[PDB]
């Protein structure tokens, strides 16, 4: 009656049909690191982290969208593994540049906390490392785009839960400018609800810009006013 | 290449453009080809229109699309930044696609790329001071079975040399037009020894088939 | 079995290389289309499947996935939501005219083929994708397709018998990636070309939500010629795995560079020398040879005086056999300069959806300029070996993978003269 | 009023006691006196996505954009 | 037969591609429709 | 020090240009790295004595 | 490499060469450090308030 097996390392759990690998290995507490997923929408697939050598496959496939035959065994701790994130966490940074005092994402980077925890060490790529500079969307949110990892996460949010669509990819290879093309100063509705999407600092609060690193600050529970739901 | 607008003008919408009523009969027929339920898939046919009609579009035109195509424009945004075929800078009367990597660079193509520059002095990438040599070099066509090529307003031309290079812009000067197809003889993709191919006036349907 | 074979006259598939008797519906028939096909149409499309796997036919555009397989899965039953069919016409891996010399003169056996297709999986209107690069060939095309409906065969009620089936045509915009197998497929659909993930098979959601499928070209054509003849004929020529014929072109460095038709196996000396004039300055005077085109690792000397030209021999020399450009290079040029240029080509032309093709072949087009220039230690080359080790296979598409393979290939055999490039940039220097 | 700093008369101000299991954690603060509120643990709703959902026909989540 | 029986390409202008689509656009059996008659109504 | 960069703090000259390392620099600073949970006790020889620490 | 009077530099006839990163009162390990940061008109980010009690500078 509408189950799948998988074994998460031999520990078995049972998976409703048509879902992701990624939602039963969060159901057994396996967090697998993902930069393009996101719950509140769509399955982007272009960040490419959530790779896992999935059994009798010598090709290592993604976890936001693979969907689960009955009877897998999902290898999360093995070694090509670990071999394909030290090889994407490498890429990531190759192109991204050094500005983690004046990036205002500290404390709450993705790069820093996931390329600690599993990445590697000593970098390469000794040249190279191009820059694109930033735009002007609009005068509440501050916007940086040269540490742009192009998620494809601001995009989605526009055309699936905004409707606006106002930001688009523009190139090809390494040259993709995300934005938009004409000069215009994107105001819309929710547009304050983009800096808490970008994964890494490249869309930031304007008003609040530099004023702490969020390790100082502690942080509060209470309800909200001004709108009738909270 | 500067792949943010920055109006500008002679772009700065509304660039006044519109088209021919004959241009429209094409817009329906375009976009009546596709399944209903999808219309936001003749978007590159139309923008095709557009450039043929208009030489390069401007950003007036991609609002024009848009509204006829009834989406929003940054789809249209998108795909004029994504393809090679459309060019948002002005350019002249002829453009000049020099096409050289693989067979086409090793095949020489220097020498070409040193015909070009030193007969028509503008540098590579650039643009003319006058119309008609918008010069780029790029990368592979596909028409590779020969010396490295040119493609002009859809046209090629094969089996290069510096002579027909002076001749052929000559001529493109005076206004008169070469072949599309290949030089030095051999009237296609040929082999050019004593005819290794087929002889014979094929039979076809006449002989030994089975089940029809 | 035949010792390794080679061109037997009318065993060819296809006629009419280049400006043969016309070039009409007329002389399709009388080199053999419209020849009792509709016996064949209406004897079940799993007759067709059977005479098709009869032939086992792999598949071509240098990927591998025989078209008996792919066109069993499209064996879906028709539920509410069309079945489509896309001919797709780019030629990369440059070098190539693979379909150029097809479609600039024979379009008809592709009409054909497409309604062979379009018959034999259920398919109800087949899109043909040509490359932006072709438009007085895809107007050819247009000619072709007007003379297919104003014969009244096509279109609506082909065969005479109840059953239409439209044909159209999109132009490309210039693009290696669009010629790829689900970038296509939204090509189409009006945004920008970028391919979907594989385990949703286009098979299964397609051209907005179609169970479709995509044919190469020489898949069209040698459709309704295995069609209207004989069950395994096609398969007599070389092995079992691959069978059939197929283009190896030297479009490249030899005397006379030409396209020609022969059998699936060929002895490589016979193959360059035999059939298109000599090579530029004999045997003995190339670096190397490249088979497949630009997706496939290099083949030396010592390795292509003896090796013969199948599918199972090229993957047991670790490369993977594409078409048309099965070409040697001189030693007059500098095969790093030469692979340099065609990892230009691959920075110039990729999609920016996966990360590791993007950056990976960012550093390699810098580090090949720095081999070049020659300014690195040999730890570099070794670095640049296990990056192409991580690139591969870990993206979408296979454009990223046919970027890992010629630094790979390079790697394996071609050593030695970038020793020396950077031994004399040591004495430049000092 | 000297340097711009913020004192406090507050030596609780900087307690915190991550625990296991609310039950604990009711058990300890009733056993050690003061009064405690309890807000209720809330997961993720699960949710039902896909790629394929994200290519429909003529079911309107469509992907608009890639 | 070794004459170049092409040049029949050799007049096409830049609009004739369109050209022939215009023309060609009858027996069109109606491109089977979908519920809504666009994604976004 | 140990080349095991996620313990010790890299040297200035990769801090200035690398980027894993600036980033090691940053939050091995900021946070402190991470240890795995168990209890451990050992001692050496202070010239006091057993010198003990747990 | 004496530590002694805790003293800041600037850049070559240059502006503050604080970014007002945090770091210092991030390990700062008496806390000694109170650091407010502000950006200014310019653009650049900077401080308002570089404070170091000298009582609680272990040094
Ligand atoms: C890297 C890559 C490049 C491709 N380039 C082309 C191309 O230029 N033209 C083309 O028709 N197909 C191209 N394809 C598609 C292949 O030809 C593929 O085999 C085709 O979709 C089906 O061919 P088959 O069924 O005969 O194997 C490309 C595919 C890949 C992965
Ligand atoms: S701006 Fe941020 S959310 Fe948008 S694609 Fe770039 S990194 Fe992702
Ligand atoms: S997002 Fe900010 S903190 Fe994270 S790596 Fe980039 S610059 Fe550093
Ligand atoms: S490997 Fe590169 S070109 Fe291919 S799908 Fe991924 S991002 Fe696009
Ligand atoms: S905040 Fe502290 S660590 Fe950062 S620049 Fe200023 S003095 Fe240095
Ligand atoms: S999470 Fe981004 S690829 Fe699956
Ligand atoms: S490389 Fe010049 S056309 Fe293919």
């Amino acid at each position: 009656s509408n189950l799948i097996e998988v074994f998460v390392d031999g520990q078995s759990v049972m998976v409703e049909p048509g879902t992701t690998v990624l939602q039963a290995c969060e159901k057994v507490g396996m967090q697998i690191p993902r930069f393009c997923y996101h719950e509140r929408l769509s399955v982007a697939g272009n960040c490419r982290m959530c790779l896992v050598e999935i059994e009798k496959a010598p090709k290592v496939v993604a976890a936001c969208a693979m969907p689960v035959m009955k009877g897998w065994n999902i290898l999360t701790n093995s070694e090509k593994t670990k071999k394909a994130r030290e090889g994407v966490m490498e890429f990531l940074l190759a192109n991204h540049p050094l500005d983690c005092p004046i990036c205002d994402q500290g404390g709450e980077c993705d790069l820093q906390d996931q390329s600690m925890m599993f990445g590697s060490d000593r970098s390469r790529f000794l040249e190279g490392k191009r820059a694109v500079e930033d735009k002007n969307i609009g005068p509440l949110v501050k916007t940086i785009m040269t540490r742009c990892i192009q998620c494809t996460r601001c995009i989605r949010f526009a055309s699936e839960i905004a409707g606006v669509d106002d930001l688009g990819t523009t190139g090809r290879g390494n040259d993709m400018q995300v934005g938009t093309y004409i000069e215009k100063m994107f105001m819309s509705e929710l547009s304050g609800n983009i800096i808490d999407i970008c994964p890494v600092g490249a869309l930031t609060s304007k008003p609040y810009a530099f004023t702490a690193r969020p390790w100082e600050t502690r942080k509060t529970e209470s309800i909200d006013v001004m709108d009738a739901v909270g | 290449a500067l792949f943010v607008h920055r109006d500008t003008p002679k772009n700065n919408p509304e660039t006044p453009f519109d088209f021919t009523p004959e241009n429209y009969k094409r817009i329906e027929a375009i976009v009546k080809n596709y399944p209903e339920g999808h219309k936001a898939a003749a978007v590159l046919p139309v923008l095709d229109l557009a450039q043929r009609q208009n030489g390069w579009l401007p950003i007036s035109a991609m609002n024009k699309v848009a509204e006829i195509l009834q989406v929003p424009p940054m789809r249209v945004y998108e795909v004029a930044t994504f393809y090679t075929m459309y060019n948002r800078k002005p350019v002249g009367k002829y453009h000049i696609q020099v096409c050289t990597t693989t067979p086409c660079m090793l095949r020489n193509s220097d020498s070409i790329l040193e015909a070009i520059q030193k007969k028509l002095g503008i540098k590579v990438g650039e643009t003319t001071p006058d119309k008609l040599f918008t010069l780029i070099e790029v990368e592979c066509l596909g028409a590779c079975v020969n010396a490295p090529m040119v493609q002009i307003n859809d046209n090629y031309y094969e089996d290069l040399t510096p002579k027909d290079i002076e001749e052929i812009i000559d001529e493109l000067k005076a206004g008169k037009i070469p072949k599309p197809g290949p030089r030095s003889g051999r009237f296609s993709c040929e082999p050019a020894g004593g005819l290794t191919s087929l002889t014979e006036p094929p039979k076809g349907p006449g002989f030994g088939v089975q089940a029809g | 079995k035949t010792s390794f074979g080679s061109l037997k006259d009318e065993d060819r598939i296809f006629t009419n290389l280049y400006g043969r008797h016309d070039w009409r519906l007329k002389g399709a028939q009388s080199r053999g289309d419209w020849y009792k096909t509709k016996e064949i149409l209406l004897k079940g499309p799993d007759w067709i499947l059977g005479e098709v796997k009869t032939s086992g036919l792999r598949g071509r555009g240098g990927a591998g996935f025989p078209t008996g397989l792919k066109w069993s899965f499209m064996n879906k039953p028709s539920d509410g939501r069309p079945k489509y069919l896309v001919v797709n016409a780019d030629e990369g891996e440059p070098g190539t005219c693979k379909d150029r010399e097809i479609i600039r003169h024979d379009p008809h056996k592709l009409v054909e083929g497409c309604l062979v297709g379009g018959r034999a999986m259920g398919a109800r209107a087949a899109y043909i994708y040509i490359r932006g690069e072709f438009y007085n060939e895809a107007s050819n095309l247009q000619v072709a397709i007007r003379e297919a409906y104003e014969a009244g065969l096509i279109g609506k009620n082909a065969c005479g018998s109840g059953y239409d089936f439209d044909v159209f045509v999109v132009r490309g915009a210039g693009a290696y990636i669009c010629g790829e197998e689900t970038a296509l497929i939204e090509s189409i659909e009006g945004k920008q070309g970028k391919p979907r993930l594989k385990p949703p098979f286009p098979a299964d959601v397609g051209v907005f939500g179609c169970p479709t499928t995509v044919a190469n070209v020489e898949t069209v054509a040698v459709s309704p010629t295995i069609c209207r003849r004989g069950g395994a004929w096609f398969a007599s020529f070389g092995r079992e795995r691959n069978s059939g014929t197929k283009l190896f072109n030297i479009s490249g460095h030899v005397n006379n560079p030409c396209t020609v038709e022969e059998e699936m196996s060929v002895p490589l000396k016979e193959l360059i020398e035999k059939h298109a004039g000599g090579v530029t300055g004999g045997w003995d005077n190339l670096l190397a040879v490249i088979p497949g085109g630009s997706s496939t690792p290099l083949i030396p000397k010592s390795v292509c005086e003896t090796v013969l030209m199948d599918f199972d021999a090229l993957i047991q020399a670790q490369t993977g056999l594409g078409t048309a450009a099965v070409i040697v290079m001189d030693r007059s040029t500098d095969i790093v300069k030469a692979i340099a240029r065609l990892i230009e080509f691959y920075k110039h032309e990729s999609c920016g959806q996966c990360t590791p093709c993007r950056e990976g072949v960012d550093w390699m087009n810098k580090v090949m300029a720095r081999f070049v220039r020659g300014d690195a230690r040999p730890a570099e080359i070794d670095s640049l070996w296990e990056i192409s080790k991580q690139i591969e296979g870990h993206t979408i598409c296979a454009l990223g993978d046919g970027a890992a393979w010629p630094v790979q290939g390079l790697i394996r055999h071609f050593r030695p003269e970038l020793e020396e490039r950077m031994q004399r940039f040591a004495q430049q220097h000092q | 009023p000297l340097m711009g700093w913020a004192s406090t008369a507050d030596p609780l101000s900087n307690l915190v006691l991550t625990f296991s299991t609310k039950e604990d954690a009711i058990a300890f603060a009733e056993k050690n006196g003061w009064s405690y509120d309890v807000e209720e643990r809330k997961v993720p709703k699960p949710k039902s996505k896909s790629y394929g959902a994200n290519f429909s026909w003529n079911k309107r989540t469509r992907v608009s954009t890639k | 037969n070794t004459t170049y029986k092409n040049l029949q390409h050799h007049d096409y202008s830049t609009y004739t591609f369109l050209d022939l689509n215009l023309d060609l656009s009858k027996f069109r059996m109606p491109q089977p429709s979908s519920g809504r008659e666009s994604p976004r109504h | 020090k140990v080349d095991d960069a996620k313990v010790s703090p890299p040297k200035r000259a990769e801090m200035k240009t690398s980027m894993e390392s600036l980033i090691h620099h940053f939050k091995l600073y900021t946070e402190g790295y991470q240890v795995p949970p168990g209890a451990t006790y050992t001692a050496i020889e202070a010239p006091k004595g057993e010198f003990g620490v747990y | 490499r004496f530590r002694g009077e805790h003293a800041l530099r600037r850049y070559p006839s240059g502006e503050e060469r604080c970014i007002a990163c945090k770091l210092c009162e991030a390990v700062c390990p008496a806390q000694a450090i109170t650091i407010e940061a502000e950006p200014r008109a310019d653009g650049s980010r900077r401080t308002t308030r570089y404070d170091i009690d000298m009582t609680k500078c272990i040094y």
